[PDB]
Protein backbone atom coordinates (compact mmCIF):
# COMPACT_ATOMS: atom_id res chain seq x y z
CA UNK A 1 0.00 0.00 0.00
CA UNK A 2 1.37 3.38 -1.11
CA UNK A 3 0.30 5.34 1.95
CA UNK A 4 2.09 2.76 4.09
CA UNK A 5 5.34 3.41 2.19
CA UNK A 6 4.87 7.19 2.20
CA UNK A 7 4.45 7.25 5.98
CA UNK A 8 8.00 5.92 6.34
CA UNK A 9 9.71 8.52 4.14
CA UNK B 1 4.36 12.28 27.22
CA UNK B 2 5.64 13.44 25.01
CA UNK B 3 2.43 14.62 23.38
CA UNK B 4 0.65 14.32 26.72
CA UNK B 5 3.35 16.44 28.38
CA UNK B 6 2.69 19.45 26.16
CA UNK B 7 1.18 22.59 27.60
CA UNK B 8 -1.68 24.22 25.70
CA UNK B 9 0.67 26.90 24.40
CA UNK B 10 3.13 24.26 23.20
CA UNK B 11 0.33 22.27 21.53
CA UNK B 12 -0.77 25.37 19.60
CA UNK B 13 2.79 26.17 18.56
CA UNK B 14 3.45 22.62 17.33
CA UNK B 15 0.25 22.56 15.27
CA UNK B 16 0.78 26.03 13.83
CA UNK B 17 4.33 25.05 12.90
CA UNK B 18 3.18 21.83 11.22
CA UNK B 19 0.80 23.64 8.85
CA UNK B 20 1.24 22.68 5.18
CA UNK B 21 1.65 25.29 2.44
CA UNK B 22 -1.05 26.55 0.12
CA UNK B 23 -0.38 24.83 -3.22
CA UNK B 24 -1.16 25.97 -6.77
CA UNK B 25 -3.39 24.17 -9.26
CA UNK B 26 -2.48 23.28 -12.86
CA UNK B 27 -5.20 25.62 -14.13
CA UNK B 28 -4.71 26.64 -17.76
CA UNK B 29 -6.75 29.75 -18.66
CA UNK B 30 -6.02 29.17 -22.36
CA UNK B 31 -8.89 26.71 -22.64
CA UNK B 32 -12.51 26.56 -21.46
CA UNK B 33 -13.42 24.22 -18.59
CA UNK B 34 -14.94 20.85 -19.28
CA UNK B 35 -16.22 18.41 -16.66
CA UNK B 36 -13.11 16.32 -17.21
CA UNK B 37 -10.68 19.22 -17.01
CA UNK B 38 -12.22 20.76 -13.90
CA UNK B 39 -12.29 17.40 -12.12
CA UNK B 40 -8.70 16.84 -13.28
CA UNK B 41 -7.58 20.07 -11.61
CA UNK B 42 -9.19 19.12 -8.29
CA UNK B 43 -7.87 15.54 -8.30
CA UNK B 44 -4.37 16.63 -9.32
CA UNK B 45 -4.48 19.23 -6.53
CA UNK B 46 -5.79 16.71 -3.97
CA UNK B 47 -3.00 14.34 -4.89
CA UNK B 48 -0.29 16.94 -4.31
CA UNK B 49 -1.89 18.10 -1.06
CA UNK B 50 -2.04 14.50 0.17
CA UNK B 51 1.72 14.24 0.17
CA UNK B 52 1.94 17.34 2.35
CA UNK B 53 -0.86 16.03 4.55
CA UNK B 54 0.98 12.80 5.25
CA UNK B 55 3.96 14.80 6.45
CA UNK B 56 1.76 17.15 8.46
CA UNK B 57 0.11 14.16 10.19
CA UNK B 58 3.47 12.90 11.34
CA UNK B 59 3.91 16.26 13.10
CA UNK B 60 0.62 16.12 14.98
CA UNK B 61 1.52 15.26 18.60
CA UNK B 62 0.67 11.62 19.32
CA UNK B 63 0.28 10.45 15.74
CA UNK B 64 3.70 8.84 15.24
CA UNK B 65 3.24 6.91 18.50
CA UNK B 66 0.70 4.75 16.69
CA UNK B 67 1.58 1.67 14.63
CA UNK B 68 1.86 2.21 10.87
CA UNK B 69 -1.37 0.27 10.40
CA UNK B 70 -3.17 2.71 12.69
CA UNK B 71 -1.60 5.76 11.04
CA UNK B 72 -2.72 4.39 7.68
CA UNK B 73 -6.23 3.82 9.03
CA UNK B 74 -6.66 7.32 10.45
CA UNK B 75 -5.44 9.02 7.29
CA UNK B 76 -7.54 6.74 5.10
CA UNK B 77 -10.60 7.67 7.10
CA UNK B 78 -9.96 11.41 7.43
CA UNK B 79 -8.15 12.54 4.28
CA UNK B 80 -11.07 14.17 2.46
CA UNK B 81 -12.43 15.77 5.64
CA UNK B 82 -9.00 17.28 6.17
CA UNK B 83 -8.78 18.56 2.58
CA UNK B 84 -12.26 20.01 2.88
CA UNK B 85 -11.74 21.80 6.18
CA UNK B 86 -8.57 23.33 4.73
CA UNK B 87 -10.48 24.51 1.65
CA UNK B 88 -13.24 26.00 3.79
CA UNK B 89 -10.62 27.81 5.91
CA UNK B 90 -8.81 29.20 2.83
CA UNK B 91 -12.17 30.31 1.49
CA UNK B 92 -13.30 32.30 4.55
CA UNK B 93 -12.22 35.67 3.17
CA UNK B 94 -13.96 34.96 -0.14
CA UNK B 95 -17.73 34.91 0.37
CA UNK B 96 -19.52 32.95 -2.34
CA UNK B 97 -16.32 31.34 -3.60
CA UNK B 98 -14.06 28.35 -2.93
CA UNK B 99 -10.33 29.05 -2.98
CA UNK B 100 -9.11 25.63 -4.10
CA UNK B 101 -5.82 27.32 -4.94
CA UNK B 102 -4.67 30.92 -5.35
CA UNK B 103 -4.97 30.42 -9.11
CA UNK B 104 -8.24 28.47 -8.77
CA UNK B 105 -11.06 30.42 -7.11
CA UNK B 106 -14.43 28.97 -8.12
CA UNK B 107 -18.06 29.99 -7.55
CA UNK B 108 -21.08 27.67 -7.47
CA UNK B 109 -21.88 28.43 -11.10
CA UNK B 110 -18.50 27.06 -12.12
CA UNK B 111 -19.18 24.02 -9.94
CA UNK B 112 -22.12 23.15 -12.20
CA UNK B 113 -19.55 22.24 -14.85
CA UNK B 114 -19.06 18.88 -13.11
CA UNK B 115 -22.15 16.69 -12.73
CA UNK B 116 -23.17 16.32 -9.08
CA UNK B 117 -20.55 18.78 -7.86
CA UNK B 118 -22.66 21.88 -7.29
CA UNK B 119 -24.39 20.21 -4.31
CA UNK B 120 -21.01 19.68 -2.66
CA UNK B 121 -19.89 23.23 -3.49
CA UNK B 122 -23.07 24.52 -1.81
CA UNK B 123 -22.32 22.60 1.39
CA UNK B 124 -18.71 23.85 1.45
CA UNK B 125 -19.86 27.42 0.89
CA UNK B 126 -22.38 27.10 3.74
CA UNK B 127 -19.57 25.85 5.97
CA UNK B 128 -17.31 28.73 4.98
CA UNK B 129 -20.24 31.06 5.80
CA UNK B 130 -20.53 29.39 9.23
CA UNK B 131 -16.78 29.90 9.91
CA UNK B 132 -17.21 33.58 9.03
CA UNK B 133 -20.31 33.86 11.25
CA UNK B 134 -18.33 32.32 14.13
CA UNK B 135 -15.18 34.32 13.40
CA UNK B 136 -13.16 31.09 13.52
CA UNK B 137 -9.54 31.75 14.47
CA UNK B 138 -6.44 30.16 12.94
CA UNK B 139 -5.48 28.63 16.26
CA UNK B 140 -8.94 27.07 16.54
CA UNK B 141 -8.75 25.85 12.96
CA UNK B 142 -5.53 23.90 13.50
CA UNK B 143 -6.99 22.25 16.61
CA UNK B 144 -10.11 21.19 14.66
CA UNK B 145 -8.02 19.80 11.85
CA UNK B 146 -5.99 17.63 14.23
CA UNK B 147 -9.19 16.50 15.99
CA UNK B 148 -10.49 15.26 12.62
CA UNK B 149 -7.29 13.29 12.00
CA UNK B 150 -7.39 11.61 15.40
CA UNK B 151 -11.17 11.19 15.78
CA UNK B 152 -12.57 10.15 12.44
CA UNK B 153 -11.18 6.64 12.38
CA UNK B 154 -10.84 6.08 16.12
CA UNK B 155 -14.04 4.03 16.52
CA UNK B 156 -13.10 1.80 13.60
CA UNK B 157 -10.23 0.43 15.71
CA UNK B 158 -4.38 1.18 24.64
CA UNK B 159 -3.71 2.66 21.21
CA UNK B 160 -7.30 3.88 21.46
CA UNK B 161 -6.77 5.13 25.01
CA UNK B 162 -3.69 7.00 23.83
CA UNK B 163 -5.67 8.71 21.08
CA UNK B 164 -8.38 9.77 23.51
CA UNK B 165 -5.81 11.25 25.86
CA UNK B 166 -4.43 13.31 22.98
CA UNK B 167 -7.94 14.36 21.98
CA UNK B 168 -8.54 15.51 25.59
CA UNK B 169 -5.36 17.58 25.39
CA UNK B 170 -6.68 19.28 22.27
CA UNK B 171 -9.93 20.03 24.08
CA UNK B 172 -7.92 21.63 26.92
CA UNK B 173 -6.09 23.61 24.24
CA UNK B 174 -9.27 24.90 22.60
CA UNK B 175 -10.58 25.97 25.97
CA UNK B 176 -7.28 27.69 26.80
CA UNK B 177 -7.40 29.60 23.51
CA UNK B 178 -10.95 30.80 24.19
CA UNK B 179 -10.21 31.82 27.76
CA UNK B 180 -7.11 33.72 26.63
CA UNK B 181 -9.40 35.40 24.10
CA UNK B 182 -11.61 36.74 26.89
CA UNK B 183 -14.64 34.49 26.50
CA UNK B 184 -16.71 33.90 29.61
CA UNK B 185 -16.88 30.41 31.10
CA UNK B 186 -20.34 29.83 29.62
CA UNK B 187 -19.24 31.22 26.24
CA UNK B 188 -16.34 28.77 26.37
CA UNK B 189 -18.45 25.61 26.52
CA UNK B 190 -20.97 27.07 24.07
CA UNK B 191 -18.28 27.82 21.49
CA UNK B 192 -16.52 24.50 22.06
CA UNK B 193 -19.83 22.83 21.19
CA UNK B 194 -20.44 25.05 18.13
CA UNK B 195 -16.97 24.24 16.80
CA UNK B 196 -17.24 20.48 17.34
CA UNK B 197 -20.71 20.30 15.84
CA UNK B 198 -19.23 21.64 12.57
CA UNK B 199 -17.21 18.42 12.44
CA UNK B 200 -20.48 16.53 11.89
CA UNK B 201 -21.12 18.66 8.83
CA UNK B 202 -17.56 18.15 7.62
CA UNK B 203 -18.00 14.36 7.93
CA UNK B 204 -21.20 14.60 5.92
CA UNK B 205 -19.54 16.63 3.13
CA UNK B 206 -16.64 14.17 3.02
CA UNK B 207 -19.04 11.22 2.68
CA UNK B 208 -20.89 12.97 -0.14
CA UNK B 209 -17.62 14.01 -1.82
CA UNK B 210 -16.38 10.43 -1.56
CA UNK B 211 -19.54 9.10 -3.24
CA UNK B 212 -19.10 11.72 -5.97
CA UNK B 213 -15.41 10.92 -6.52
CA UNK B 214 -16.27 7.21 -6.76
CA UNK B 215 -18.88 8.16 -9.37
CA UNK B 216 -16.28 10.10 -11.41
CA UNK B 217 -13.93 7.11 -11.21
CA UNK B 218 -16.65 4.64 -12.24
CA UNK B 219 -17.54 6.79 -15.24
CA UNK B 220 -13.89 7.20 -16.33
CA UNK B 221 -14.11 11.00 -16.09
CA UNK B 222 -10.52 11.47 -14.90
CA UNK B 223 -7.52 9.25 -14.19
CA UNK B 224 -6.90 9.09 -10.45
CA UNK B 225 -3.34 8.62 -9.16
CA UNK B 226 -2.52 5.29 -7.52
CA UNK B 227 -2.45 7.09 -4.17
CA UNK B 228 -5.88 8.66 -4.67
CA UNK B 229 -7.27 5.34 -5.90
CA UNK B 230 -6.15 3.61 -2.71
CA UNK B 231 -7.42 6.40 -0.43
CA UNK B 232 -10.76 6.15 -2.23
CA UNK B 233 -10.81 2.34 -2.12
CA UNK B 234 -10.39 2.46 1.67
CA UNK B 235 -13.96 3.80 1.76
CA UNK B 236 -15.24 0.79 -0.21
CA UNK C 1 -40.42 29.61 25.76
CA UNK C 2 -37.56 27.26 24.88
CA UNK C 3 -34.92 29.92 25.53
CA UNK C 4 -36.53 30.57 28.93
CA UNK C 5 -36.16 26.99 30.15
CA UNK C 6 -33.78 26.21 32.99
CA UNK C 7 -31.33 23.31 32.57
CA UNK C 8 -33.45 21.15 34.87
CA UNK C 9 -36.57 22.05 32.89
CA UNK C 10 -34.90 21.24 29.58
CA UNK C 11 -33.90 17.81 30.94
CA UNK C 12 -37.43 17.19 32.22
CA UNK C 13 -38.93 18.26 28.89
CA UNK C 14 -36.61 15.95 26.92
CA UNK C 15 -37.11 12.94 29.24
CA UNK C 16 -40.89 13.40 29.00
CA UNK C 17 -40.79 13.69 25.19
CA UNK C 18 -39.12 10.26 24.83
CA UNK C 19 -40.76 7.88 22.35
CA UNK C 20 -41.80 4.38 23.43
CA UNK C 21 -39.69 1.28 22.84
CA UNK C 22 -41.44 -0.69 20.12
CA UNK C 23 -41.56 -4.45 19.68
CA UNK C 24 -40.76 -6.26 16.47
CA UNK C 25 -43.36 -8.54 14.90
CA UNK C 26 -40.57 -11.11 14.93
CA UNK C 27 -41.67 -14.62 15.92
CA UNK C 28 -38.74 -16.21 17.83
CA UNK C 29 -39.70 -19.58 16.29
CA UNK C 30 -39.14 -18.67 12.63
CA UNK C 31 -34.18 -15.73 9.72
CA UNK C 32 -33.66 -15.14 6.01
CA UNK C 33 -32.24 -12.12 4.20
CA UNK C 34 -35.71 -10.97 3.13
CA UNK C 35 -37.09 -11.78 6.58
CA UNK C 36 -34.50 -9.76 8.49
CA UNK C 37 -34.53 -6.63 6.31
CA UNK C 38 -38.32 -6.66 6.37
CA UNK C 39 -38.28 -6.74 10.15
CA UNK C 40 -35.78 -3.90 10.35
CA UNK C 41 -37.56 -1.66 7.81
CA UNK C 42 -40.95 -2.42 9.33
CA UNK C 43 -39.62 -1.39 12.73
CA UNK C 44 -37.89 1.69 11.31
CA UNK C 45 -41.17 2.82 9.74
CA UNK C 46 -43.07 2.52 13.00
CA UNK C 47 -40.30 4.28 14.93
CA UNK C 48 -40.38 7.16 12.44
CA UNK C 49 -44.00 7.93 13.20
CA UNK C 50 -43.16 8.21 16.90
CA UNK C 51 -40.02 10.23 16.09
CA UNK C 52 -42.16 12.86 14.42
CA UNK C 53 -44.24 13.24 17.60
CA UNK C 54 -41.10 13.39 19.70
CA UNK C 55 -39.55 16.11 17.56
CA UNK C 56 -42.62 18.25 18.08
CA UNK C 57 -41.91 18.05 21.81
CA UNK C 58 -38.26 19.08 21.55
CA UNK C 59 -38.20 22.65 22.90
CA UNK C 60 -37.84 25.17 20.08
CA UNK C 61 -38.72 22.77 17.24
CA UNK C 62 -42.32 23.80 16.55
CA UNK C 63 -41.23 27.45 16.56
CA UNK C 64 -39.72 26.68 13.16
CA UNK C 65 -41.70 26.76 9.94
CA UNK C 66 -43.19 23.50 8.74
CA UNK C 67 -40.66 23.53 5.86
CA UNK C 68 -37.73 23.86 8.22
CA UNK C 69 -39.14 21.13 10.46
CA UNK C 70 -39.41 18.89 7.40
CA UNK C 71 -35.85 19.69 6.39
CA UNK C 72 -34.40 18.92 9.84
CA UNK C 73 -36.22 15.60 10.10
CA UNK C 74 -35.34 14.57 6.54
CA UNK C 75 -31.66 15.21 7.28
CA UNK C 76 -31.52 13.62 10.74
CA UNK C 77 -34.00 10.71 10.76
CA UNK C 78 -31.52 7.85 10.36
CA UNK C 79 -28.99 9.43 12.74
CA UNK C 80 -31.79 9.58 15.28
CA UNK C 81 -32.88 5.96 14.74
CA UNK C 82 -29.25 4.88 15.04
CA UNK C 83 -28.40 6.78 18.22
CA UNK C 84 -31.57 5.32 19.72
CA UNK C 85 -30.43 1.81 18.75
CA UNK C 86 -26.94 2.36 20.12
CA UNK C 87 -28.44 3.61 23.40
CA UNK C 88 -30.80 0.60 23.76
CA UNK C 89 -27.84 -1.72 23.06
CA UNK C 90 -25.44 -0.15 25.55
CA UNK C 91 -25.93 -2.86 28.19
CA UNK C 92 -25.72 -5.69 25.66
CA UNK C 93 -22.09 -5.88 24.58
CA UNK C 94 -21.72 -7.47 21.15
CA UNK C 95 -25.43 -7.17 20.40
CA UNK C 96 -27.86 -4.65 18.91
CA UNK C 97 -31.22 -4.32 20.63
CA UNK C 98 -33.41 -3.36 17.68
CA UNK C 99 -36.34 -4.31 19.93
CA UNK C 100 -36.70 -6.18 23.24
CA UNK C 101 -37.71 -9.23 21.18
CA UNK C 102 -35.21 -8.54 18.43
CA UNK C 103 -31.73 -8.59 19.98
CA UNK C 104 -29.24 -9.42 17.24
CA UNK C 105 -25.65 -10.61 17.57
CA UNK C 106 -22.92 -9.18 15.36
CA UNK C 107 -22.90 -12.32 13.18
CA UNK C 108 -26.58 -12.11 12.29
CA UNK C 109 -25.69 -8.95 10.42
CA UNK C 110 -24.22 -11.28 7.79
CA UNK C 111 -27.72 -12.57 6.96
CA UNK C 112 -28.00 -9.44 4.81
CA UNK C 113 -25.40 -8.36 2.27
CA UNK C 114 -23.34 -5.36 3.39
CA UNK C 115 -25.09 -5.19 6.76
CA UNK C 116 -22.31 -6.53 9.00
CA UNK C 117 -20.09 -3.51 8.26
CA UNK C 118 -22.89 -1.26 9.48
CA UNK C 119 -23.50 -3.52 12.49
CA UNK C 120 -19.81 -3.27 13.42
CA UNK C 121 -19.95 0.54 13.39
CA UNK C 122 -23.07 0.57 15.56
CA UNK C 123 -21.54 -1.94 17.98
CA UNK C 124 -18.36 0.16 18.27
CA UNK C 125 -20.48 3.22 19.11
CA UNK C 126 -22.35 1.22 21.75
CA UNK C 127 -19.00 0.17 23.23
CA UNK C 128 -17.90 3.82 23.35
CA UNK C 129 -21.12 4.79 25.20
CA UNK C 130 -20.37 1.97 27.64
CA UNK C 131 -16.73 3.10 27.95
CA UNK C 132 -17.96 6.63 28.81
CA UNK C 133 -20.81 5.48 31.03
CA UNK C 134 -23.22 7.61 29.00
CA UNK C 135 -26.20 8.68 31.13
CA UNK C 136 -29.85 8.75 30.07
CA UNK C 137 -30.04 12.50 30.61
CA UNK C 138 -27.00 12.98 28.34
CA UNK C 139 -28.44 10.69 25.69
CA UNK C 140 -31.63 12.75 25.32
CA UNK C 141 -29.60 15.93 25.02
CA UNK C 142 -27.45 14.39 22.26
CA UNK C 143 -30.47 13.14 20.36
CA UNK C 144 -32.04 16.63 20.31
CA UNK C 145 -28.70 18.10 19.22
CA UNK C 146 -28.72 15.75 16.20
CA UNK C 147 -32.24 16.86 15.28
CA UNK C 148 -31.41 20.59 15.46
CA UNK C 149 -27.82 20.45 14.13
CA UNK C 150 -27.68 17.98 11.26
CA UNK C 151 -29.59 20.05 8.68
CA UNK C 152 -29.07 23.51 10.16
CA UNK C 153 -26.37 24.51 7.65
CA UNK C 154 -28.36 23.07 4.73
CA UNK C 155 -30.67 26.05 5.25
CA UNK C 156 -34.52 30.34 11.54
CA UNK C 157 -30.79 29.67 11.97
CA UNK C 158 -30.20 32.16 14.82
CA UNK C 159 -33.05 30.71 16.90
CA UNK C 160 -31.87 27.15 16.25
CA UNK C 161 -28.33 28.05 17.36
CA UNK C 162 -29.64 29.63 20.58
CA UNK C 163 -31.59 26.46 21.30
CA UNK C 164 -28.48 24.43 20.59
CA UNK C 165 -26.55 26.58 23.09
CA UNK C 166 -29.25 25.92 25.69
CA UNK C 167 -28.81 22.19 25.16
CA UNK C 168 -25.06 22.60 25.55
CA UNK C 169 -25.72 24.45 28.81
CA UNK C 170 -27.93 21.51 29.86
CA UNK C 171 -25.24 18.90 29.15
CA UNK C 172 -22.76 20.93 31.16
CA UNK C 173 -25.32 21.31 33.99
CA UNK C 174 -25.68 17.52 34.14
CA UNK C 175 -21.94 17.03 34.33
CA UNK C 176 -21.50 19.65 37.04
CA UNK C 177 -24.35 18.01 38.94
CA UNK C 178 -22.51 14.70 38.64
CA UNK C 179 -19.47 16.23 40.33
CA UNK C 180 -17.12 16.60 37.38
CA UNK C 181 -14.46 19.29 37.56
CA UNK C 182 -14.57 22.07 34.96
CA UNK C 183 -11.73 20.41 33.04
CA UNK C 184 -13.58 17.10 33.09
CA UNK C 185 -16.82 18.75 31.94
CA UNK C 186 -15.20 20.32 28.88
CA UNK C 187 -13.39 17.08 28.03
CA UNK C 188 -16.57 15.00 28.36
CA UNK C 189 -18.66 17.47 26.40
CA UNK C 190 -16.12 17.22 23.57
CA UNK C 191 -16.04 13.42 23.79
CA UNK C 192 -19.83 13.32 23.48
CA UNK C 193 -20.08 15.72 20.56
CA UNK C 194 -17.32 13.87 18.67
CA UNK C 195 -19.48 10.76 18.71
CA UNK C 196 -21.98 12.74 16.61
CA UNK C 197 -19.44 12.75 13.75
CA UNK C 198 -19.39 8.96 13.89
CA UNK C 199 -23.18 8.82 13.96
CA UNK C 200 -23.30 11.06 10.85
CA UNK C 201 -20.89 8.68 9.16
CA UNK C 202 -23.02 5.64 10.05
CA UNK C 203 -26.18 7.33 8.78
CA UNK C 204 -24.57 8.18 5.46
CA UNK C 205 -23.35 4.60 5.05
CA UNK C 206 -26.71 3.24 6.16
CA UNK C 207 -28.51 5.48 3.69
CA UNK C 208 -26.33 4.18 0.83
CA UNK C 209 -27.06 0.61 1.92
CA UNK C 210 -30.78 1.31 2.20
CA UNK C 211 -30.87 2.92 -1.25
CA UNK C 212 -29.22 -0.25 -2.55
CA UNK C 213 -31.91 -2.47 -1.00
CA UNK C 214 -34.55 -0.18 -2.50
CA UNK C 215 -33.15 -0.63 -6.01
CA UNK C 216 -32.75 -4.41 -5.78
CA UNK C 217 -36.56 -4.44 -5.66
CA UNK C 218 -36.95 -7.16 -3.02
CA UNK C 219 -37.65 -5.74 0.44
CA UNK C 220 -40.79 -3.54 0.49
CA UNK C 221 -40.34 -0.09 2.03
CA UNK C 222 -43.21 1.99 3.39
CA UNK C 223 -44.22 5.15 1.52
CA UNK C 224 -42.95 7.23 4.43
CA UNK C 225 -39.59 5.43 4.37
CA UNK C 226 -39.22 5.84 0.61
CA UNK C 227 -39.79 9.58 0.98
CA UNK C 228 -37.27 9.88 3.83
CA UNK C 229 -34.77 7.98 1.70
CA UNK C 230 -35.53 10.08 -1.38
CA UNK C 231 -34.74 13.29 0.54
CA UNK C 232 -31.09 12.22 0.51
CA UNK C 233 -31.10 11.67 -3.27
CA UNK D 1 -45.26 14.83 1.45
CA UNK D 2 -46.29 12.28 4.09
CA UNK D 3 -43.86 13.83 6.57
CA UNK D 4 -45.47 17.20 5.91
CA UNK D 5 -48.84 15.62 6.76
CA UNK D 6 -47.68 14.00 10.02
CA UNK D 7 -46.10 17.24 11.24
CA UNK D 8 -49.49 18.96 11.02
CA UNK D 9 -51.99 16.20 11.78
C1 LIG E 1 -11.11 14.59 -4.67
C2 LIG E 1 -12.05 15.23 -5.70
C3 LIG E 1 -12.70 16.46 -5.06
O1 LIG E 1 -11.63 17.33 -4.69
C4 LIG E 1 -12.01 18.09 -3.63
O2 LIG E 1 -13.14 18.11 -3.16
C5 LIG E 1 -10.99 18.86 -3.09
C6 LIG E 1 -9.71 18.86 -3.65
C7 LIG E 1 -8.69 19.61 -3.04
C8 LIG E 1 -8.97 20.30 -1.86
O3 LIG E 1 -8.03 21.03 -1.22
C9 LIG E 1 -10.24 20.27 -1.31
C10 LIG E 1 -11.24 19.53 -1.91
C1 LIG F 1 -34.03 1.73 7.52
C2 LIG F 1 -32.84 1.03 8.16
C3 LIG F 1 -33.35 -0.20 8.93
O1 LIG F 1 -32.25 -0.87 9.54
C4 LIG F 1 -31.61 -0.10 10.47
O2 LIG F 1 -30.43 0.26 10.36
C5 LIG F 1 -32.32 0.29 11.61
C6 LIG F 1 -33.65 -0.06 11.88
C7 LIG F 1 -34.28 0.37 13.06
C8 LIG F 1 -33.54 1.16 13.95
O3 LIG F 1 -34.07 1.61 15.11
C9 LIG F 1 -32.23 1.49 13.67
C10 LIG F 1 -31.62 1.06 12.52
Amino acid sequence: KILHRLLQE
Amino acid sequence: SLALSLTADQMVSALLDAEPPILYSEYDPTRPFSEASMMGLLTNLADRELVHMINWAKRVPGFVDLTLHDQVHLLECAWLEILMIGLVWRSMEHPGKLLFAPNLLLDRNQGKCVEGMVEIFDMLLATSSRFRMMNLQGEEFVCLKSIILLNSGVYTFEEKDHIHRVLDKITDTLIHLMAKAGLTLQQQHQRLAQLLLILSHIRHMSNKGMEHLYSMKCKNVVPLSDLLLEMLDAHR
